[PDB]
């Protein structure tokens, strides 16, 4: 069974933050086997907490773990810049126990004011459609923290097929940029009243919409 | 110190197989399980299975049953993971980790599954302060450089990092924010360069004609 983590959490230096990991009564609710891993960009994960609350030798006492019901939680006190990383919860794997990891949580240690994304949605060009192809282009920039959720809709219905989204990458100003592309056939583009790019940042969702015709 | 060393990065075509090794040092190999986990680029950790280094007994994740094999050679303290009938979405860093708690991880083995070969982009105008741009589709490998008006236009230009598509090809967009008053009088041309394929494209971006 899946373990659910928030997509992203953030805090300022010196502050305390908590990352949740929700399972079911059959997994997290039954065993003291939830572990937490820290992963820096381009590095292998590192075990921070095992067995819900135990720290391996050498791990800072600023990291602690707990559990209540079906939710295990990692708490980091006195946030330092080096704490900025992705964090995963997972269960013990071996013997009768099958492994599972949570989806991960990006932790940002705030170094500048939070900034909402600037979103621009472009419809397929006349040239691309003439070439019997169609691509919707959703450009997301100047956001901080560097975590977003991008989703697409065909009219009011969700669409997953033909979607290619980048992971956020740091711009020269330390804010982030990301982009998402939706590939369609020219018929799919003209058959719908509209297509939408939905961008969620820090619990704020903006939806940009394009239509194939003016009336 | 406990260490798990993994074999080197590989690139495989769809349908092929890959065999990753994981060699232990700094502890007694047979005293702990070896777990296998993978991570697609920008995605999360995914468990693949566990092997008991004493018996060689295995547990495979349901998602991979039928095409994943795990073995070990205790004489050289090495565990192996072989994944067959590779797909594009098997592109990932593959890790081994020690014990049920995954308390030490190997450095990871990057496996890319692709049939992509050198290809120049197709460029499309993104008609329009106003935002206008150029869509640079389906090229391989990186990089593409984009200039505007042969380098005359630099202010307000943002060329986005490329998306690496499930097809194995890249696409990117370059956008420029300009005063909306200039749309009727100023010409905007993006100049796309893809040195690996020796392709250069100049594309005029016209304002989205009223009526």
């Amino acid at each position: 069974s899946a373990l659910t983590q928030p997509a992203s959490v953030s805090g300022s230096p010196g502050q305390s933050i908590t990352i949740s990991c929700t399972g079911t009564s059959s997994d997290v609710g039954s065993y003291n086997y939830v572990n937490w891993y820290q992963q820096h960009p381009g590095k292998a994960p590192k075990l921070m907490i095992y067995g819900v609350s135990k720290r391996p030798s050498g791990v800072s006492n600023r990291f602690s773990g707990s559990k209540s019901g079906n939710t295990a939680s990692l708490t980091i006190s006195g946030l330092q810049a080096e704490d900025e990383a992705d964090y995963y919860c997972g269960t013990f794997a071996g013997g009768s126990y099958y492994g599972v990891f949570g989806g991960g949580t990006k932790l940002t240690v705030l170094g500048q004011p939070k900034a909402a994304p600037s979103v621009t949605l472009f419809p397929p060009s006349s040239e691309e459609l003439q070439a019997n192809k169609a691509t919707l282009v959703c450009l997301i920039s100047d956001f901080y923290p560097g975590a977003v959720t991008v989703a697409w809709k065909a009219d009011s219905s969700p669409v997953k097929a033909g979607v290619e989204t980048t992971t956020p990458s740091k711009q020269s100003n330390n804010k982030y940029a990301a982009s998402s592309y939706l590939s369609l056939t020219p018929e799919q583009w003209k058959s719908h009243r509209s297509y939408s790019c939905q961008v969620t940042h820090e619990g704020s969702t903006v939806e940009k919409t394009v239509a194939p015709t003016e009336a | 110190q406990v260490q798990l060393v993994q074999s080197g990065a590989e690139v495989k075509k769809p349908g092929a197989s890959v065999k990753v090794s994981c060699k232990a040092s700094g502890y007694t190999f047979t005293s702990s399980y070896i777990n296998w986990v993978r991570q697609a680029p920008g995605q999360g950790l995914e468990w693949m299975g566990t092997i008991n280094p004493v018996s060689g007994s295995t547990s495979y994740a349901q998602k991979f049953q039928g095409r994943v094999t795990m073995t070990r050679d205790t004489s050289i303290s090495t565990a192996y993971m072989e994944l067959s009938r590779l797909r594009s979405d098997d592109t990932a860093v593959y890790y081994c980790a020690r014990g049920g708690w995954f308390d030490y991880w190997g450095q990871g083995t990057l496996v890319t599954v692709s049939s992509a070969s050198t290809k120049g982009p197709s460029v499309f105008p993104l008609a329009p302060t106003a935002a206008l741009g150029c869509l640079v589709k389906d090229y391989f490998p990186e990089p593409v450089t984009v200039s505007w008006n042969s380098g005359a236009l630099t202010s307000g230009v943002h060329t986005f990092p490329a998306v690496l598509q499930s097809s194995g090809l890249y696409s990117l967009s370059s956008v420029v924010t300009v005063p909306s008053s200039s749309l009727g009088t100023q010409t905007y041309i993006c100049n796309v360069n893809h040195k690996p394929s020796n392709t250069k494209v100049d594309k005029k971006v016209e304002p989205k004609s009223e009526f």
